[PDB]
């Protein structure tokens, strides 16, 4: 049981297609872990379509994908990726309509940019995107719960704020009791911190 | 707001920040300079994360530009009128026969259409 | 008997009070007044003698 | 069973206790109240009632909330009243703070149909009529807003939701099966631990048909259908109280 | 949500396709279906249709069952049909035969209102007209009686029963939210998987209700609303099925 990202461009949900594209998805055997109705702003385009940065077709496909809102879904099944690869069917709607007519291309797109769907490519991808557009929602527990990748993990990002915090701790030295303690190193830890900055008003 | 808004009161429409419409009546004859007030309506606290301030609409009039001789009749005879206790019974069938013909439903003209 | 003293109304004119009774006879030239006008309480009249 | 009171059963059932509605206002509800609900961001947007007044335009107000919690021992509901002359424009009631709320409550009499009217009391006072119409109803939902028992539960969060596997009230013509909105589902307070002689019950067997009046509220009619298991609720008539219950009984 | 559909909410919302029912049929209507649901002891009761006949009077025909059962991979209602002039005195529809209902199936055109009318047919034929009656009733019946999909469950003892926790159809502008009421629960058997253009359905988002029209048998009507899960569904008009429905479409 795997699961991947698909969205629903603006050029389906301005015509009023998007609940029947949902009604199909779910008809294949489909299951819609999330959906979420959302309008891109320039940036979060950008910033999502960073793959193809400084591409000829750039301009139109970030000014298209934020005309309207689209549908953002997770969808789940055995073979979820390729699957939905195929009932999306190829990516071309002019060739879409010659190979395969009974296809999402077919039926509802009407350019090469306006294929009306956007899915996923590689596992990879697609787990970067769903954390991308679901940043709560769980999954993938055997590439992250991995004792090299964990050791990885804590050592390059949350080693470097909690040996600082430690040591202000033992420097410091509250009372005994543990409540005081958690939340003195809470606090600290919830104070200076790299990425993020600290709030004056 | 329109005078006669504010004297005979309308209802004003605002879109707030969160995706909600709100429709406020005018609870009174909204003096020059004036203010209402909608509870709950504001931004939010920063310090608790649920309550928030209260909406304050600033009232300016737009009184109208023109105004002809019958139209200034009309509008001493409304703001001097007798409490309705005091009033005549030849005053009473005159305020009668005037508001059954400005709401004549077909030459009167208590409702028309925009051209 | 209270309630219908005060309260059961007809039309103004509709009917025509005897002068010397008080029988009310049914009046021919009654000319119907249509529309808003009949929410005014100036045009009804009282069908039965006040107790 | 039911998760919403209709207005046109509620129309329907207390047609004969004089809780009717103009035609053209009928129409205009029904076209207009879905209207109401979406603007706003409301959930569940019902008819309350409707008020006289000394003109024909009486005020027609609808109540709608989101969210409905349980705090400090009792089930608040975040309510949202609106009112109307007609049933197609709306507009909103604001709360109105406890000064005003205790120099509302002095002003008997029936109110007129200009909602910028003002009142005066004793120096002199200015009170706004819809404060008026704000602190009357305010004050009939607190005595007499009525639901069967147990039509409500409590969920995680402690949020009262309506009780999906309800089977309705046994003996509908008691009012142990009766209880007010803003009590606790776990707490055994229903219409009984009011005033003995406030609530009027009469229960057609056949039908199966169970109507509520209320006498310290004359006006306020709630009916309870148990075989397809519908209640629903209005008030027609002025808000003003009846004090000399006493007497009158 | 609901228990048994609604008369006044039939009448409401499918007045829109023209099946009304007229004043002093729907005051008898409402007096007259609990007295007779209590004499026969049915559960539920409800009207049926309103076939029209030839003369001023009209046949209303109402059905009523006690529980639904789950036999031969089907659900089995077990109804009982009643008719009526007026709508004050029900009396009963009786069954017909296999061959008697064949030759029902020959005789064409408005029927007459007189219960006591022979038809004529052929070695000569004496139908009689309450079984003409029931003959087009019960092919209506077995071809159209809708119900919204999942809407009913099975239980212990194998009953298909009301289903009390429902989420509602999703996608209701669609023939998969619609099931006919003899299809199991379980089954994925729908309103989608009979002739291609049978059926219309109209949709609307704002107020959520769905209509549904018969096109074998243009006089049958169906509701759906979303807001209030209700449905319920109506038959007006004399009980003929257009086979000449191809030119139609």
């Amino acid at each position: 049981l795997e699961k991947t990202f698909a969205l629903i461009k603006p050029d389906a949900v301005r015509a009023g297609k998007a609940q029947e594209i949902m009604q199909l998805i779910e008809l294949n055997g489909f299951t819609i872990i999330a959906k979420q109705k959302l309008q891109l702003t320039r940036a979060r385009a950008e910033e999502f379509y960073g793959e193809h940065k400084g591409k000829e077709f750039f301009p139109k496909l970030v000014n298209f994908m934020t005309s309207g809102p689209i549908w953002a879904l997770v969808l789940a099944k055995p073979g979820a990726i390729l699957a939905w690869r195929a009932l999306m069917g190829p990516t071309n709607v002019f060739k879409a309509r010659a190979e395969q007519p009974k296809c999402l291309r077919a039926l509802y797109g009407t350019d090469g940019t306006q294929n009306a769907t956007h899915g996923s490519d590689s596992p990879i991808s697609a787990a970067r995107e769903i954390k991308f557009f679901f940043p709560t929602l769980s999954g993938d527990p055997t590439i992250y719960a991995e004792p090299t990748a964990a050791a990885e993990y804590i050592t390059k990002r949350i080693q470097p704020a909690l040996a600082k915090a430690l040591a202000a701790l033992a420097r410091e030295k509250p009372s005994a009791d543990k409540f005081e303690a958690i939340t003195f190193v809470a606090g600290y830890l919830l104070q200076n911190n790299p990425n993020k900055p600290k709030v004056l008003m | 707001l329109p005078l006669h808004h504010a004297l005979i009161g309308t209802t004003l429409d605002i879109r707030t920040l969160d995706d909600r419409d709100l429709k406020v009546p005018i609870s009174d004859i909204m003096r020059p300079g004036s203010s209402l007030t909608v509870p709950g309506e504001g931004m939010p606290l920063p310090a608790t994360p649920s309550a928030r301030g209260n909406l304050v609409i600033e009232i300016d009039l737009l009184f109208p530009t023109h105004l002809t001789e019958t139209q200034k009749m009309l509008l001493r005879s409304a703001f001097f009128l007798p409490p309705p206790t005091e009033q005549n019974e030849e005053t009473k069938k005159a305020l009668r026969d005037y508001e059954a013909a400005f709401k004549h439903d077909l030459k009167g003209w208590a409702t028309v259409f925009k051209r | 008997a209270r309630i219908s003293a005060a309260t059961v109304c007809c039309p103004r004119g509709f009917f025509t009070a005897d002068d010397d009774s008080a029988e009310l006879s049914a009046n021919d030239e009654w000319v119907p007044l249509k529309g808003r006008e009949m929410a005014l309480p100036v045009n009804w009249s009282h069908r039965y003698a006040h107790l | 069973v039911q998760l919403e009171p209709n207005i046109t059963l509620v129309l329907k059932h207390l047609a004969s206790c004089g809780a009717v509605v103009s035609a053209e206002q009928q129409a205009a509800l029904d076209h207009s109240i879905p209207i109401k609900r979406i603007e706003a961001g409301l959930r569940s947007l019902t008819l309350w009632g409707r008020l006289t007044t000394l003109n024909g335009k009486d005020y027609l107000v609808a109540e709608g909330y989101n969210v409905a919690s349980s705090k400090e021992g009792a089930a608040v509901y975040e309510t949202k009243y609106f009112y109307s002359q007609d049933g197609a424009r709306w507009s909103d009631l604001q709360p109105v703070d406890s000064e005003t709320a205790t120099r509302c409550a002095r002003i008997k009499g029936m109110l007129s149909g200009d909602p910028a009217k003002n009142y005066e009391l004793e120096l002199v006072f200015q009170i706004p009529e819809l404060a008026v119409l704000r602190c009357r109803v305010d004050a009939i939902a607190t005595a007499t807003s009525v639901i069967p028992t147990d039509s409500t539960i409590l969920n995680a969060a402690s949020q009262v939701v309506p009780n999906r596997l309800f089977a309705g009230a046994a003996y509908p013509e008691k009012l142990e099966s009766y209880q007010h909105r803003f009590s606790l589902p776990g707490s055994g307070v229903t219409l009984s631990q009011d005033l003995r002689g406030t609530w009027a019950v009469q229960y057609d067997a056949f039908k199966g048909v169970a109507q509520v009046r209320s006498l310290l509220f004359p006006g306020y009619f709630f009916y309870y259908a148990a075989n397809e298991l519908t209640w629903g609720s209005l008030y027609v008539g002025d808000g003003l109280r009846n004090n000399d219950l006493i007497f009158m009984l």
